[PDB]
């Protein structure tokens, strides 16, 4: 949905 | 890793106008799938960081709409429309696109208030503290604004580096002026060798710095 | 509603070692890495470790200042995450936080971690004596553990008071606290700090003397 970060 | 550089490190804002910070990554944070990692989080003092931007440009859910984000590549800028309030703190810019996770140092959201010069007061160490085998001088820089200030200490007119602490307050209250603390500690011998002690503070309040000096033998 | 609920913290002597806890409720917590991020003055925020999801064979990751000391593990039917740090120094002081930043971003409350030999010791307090108004001071030097209370006549004068934060010299807290008052009242009348140092049931009256 609302990622922070590339790694997921 | 990757190196985070935010400008303005403080911005004084007055409620009701607009406020621009920036942050720049050491390299882009462009990532493969078209995505740009870029997070903004924001601090209250006490409280824990609260993403506010997501993907360079995106509102998490509840984040007042003059919150907006934007930017790519290593060049990134946060706006406020008009800053309210709740919006004084310390803003954070967060990359997400190159492990490890990275923060810039952030950027303290202050009010602006009118210029003025600190009110500088230095003291002799106490008999007391003598008496213990200790000596500190102390001079306080109170009520000075904005929060840049540079303090100089001279022993004998020479200046003097080694056993000086610097202690800063928030913005005070009721007032929105600093007040900032240096202290110098000297054994009761190294004070007893030297007669003349000087604190110089410097602020953009006048080119003149304020000089405050006592004599051990008086 | 997402909530997380960070433990464990605490004073440990460096070489010491101490379990960091975070229960998590709200969302499906098998499926999300878990992020430990922690926060100090000097620093600033610093990304710890991360622990990935049971598709990732719960894949550990570790910031370079903290491999080798540190173990982030997981406990997928208790919805819980640690954090197992052993020979602990003085830089990982700081406020820790548990953190999903997995598809979403939420934060927990932290718990403090202080690494320092220090052992419990009261505050000395030394007066500080030197136009229409007069800056008195307190330096409370040499104590541990924090806070110290410091109020001037016994908080009747509140209104032109600054204490600054403690500093550290030698593991010992030291700071000082500034009064404003006007001439006509001191030397005239009596002006004296109260410094309280709970930790060590300490209380202090020190009167200014010209």
């Amino acid at each position: 949905g609302a990622p922070t970060y590339s790694w997921g | 890793d990757v190196v985070m550089t935010q400008t303005p490190l403080t911005l004084s804002v007055t409620i009701g106008q607009p406020a621009s910070i920036s942050c720049k990554s050491s390299q882009s944070l462009l990532y493969s799938n078209g995505k740009t990692f870029l997070n903004w989080l924001f601090q209250r003092p006490g409280q824990s960081p609260k993403r506010l931007i997501y993907l360079v440009s995106k509102l998490d859910s509840g984040v007042p709409d003059r919150f907006t984000g934007s930017g790519s590549g290593t060049a990134f800028t946060l706006k406020i429309s008009r800053v309210e309030a709740e919006d004084l703190g310390v803003y954070y810019c967060v990359q997400g696109t190159h492990f490890p996770l990275t923060f810039g140092a952030g950027t303290k959201l202050e009010l602006k208030r009118a210029d003025a010069a600190p009110t500088v007061s230095i003291f002799p160490p106490s008999s007391e503290q003598l008496t213990s085998g200790g000596a500190s001088v102390v001079c306080f820089l109170n009520n000075f604004y904005p929060k840049d200030i540079n303090v100089k200490w001279k022993i004998d007119g020479s200046e003097r580096q080694n056993g000086v602490l610097n202690s800063w307050t928030d913005q005070d209250s009721k007032d929105s002026t600093y007040s900032m603390s240096s202290t110098l500690t000297l054994t009761k011998d190294e004070y007893e060798r030297h007669n003349s002690y000087t604190c110089e503070a410097t602020h953009k309040t006048s080119t003149s710095p304020i000089v405050k000096s006592f004599n051990r033998n008086e | 509603e997402v909530k997380l609920e960070e433990s464990g913290g605490g004073l440990v002597q460096p070489g010491g070692s101490m379990k960091l806890s975070c229960a998590a409720s709200g969302f499906t917590f098998s499926d999300a890495y878990m992020d430990w991020v922690r926060q100090s003055p000097e620093k600033g925020l610093e990304w710890v470790a991360e622990i990935r999801n049971k598709a990732n064979n719960h894949a550990t990751f570790y910031a370079e200042s903290v491999k080798g000391r540190f173990t982030i593990s997981r406990d997928d039917s208790k919805s819980s995450v640690y954090l197992q740090m052993n020979s602990l120094r003085a830089e990982d002081t700081g406020i820790y936080y548990c953190t999903l930043q997995y598809g979403t971003s939420s934060w927990g409350q932290g718990t403090t971690l202080t690494v320092s030999s220090a052992k419990t010791t009261p505050p000395s307090v030394y007066p500080l004596a030197p136009n229409s108004m007069v800056t008195l001071g307190c330096l409370v030097k040499g104590y541990f553990p924090e806070p110290v209370t410091v109020t001037w006549n016994s908080g009747s004068l509140s209104s032109g008071v600054h204490t600054f934060p403690a500093v550290l010299q030698s593991d010992l807290y030291t700071l000082s606290s500034s009064v404003t008052v006007p001439s006509s009242t001191w030397p005239s009348e009596t002006v004296t700090c109260n410094v309280a140092h709970p930790a060590s049931s300490t209380k202090v009256d020190k009167k200014i003397v010209p």
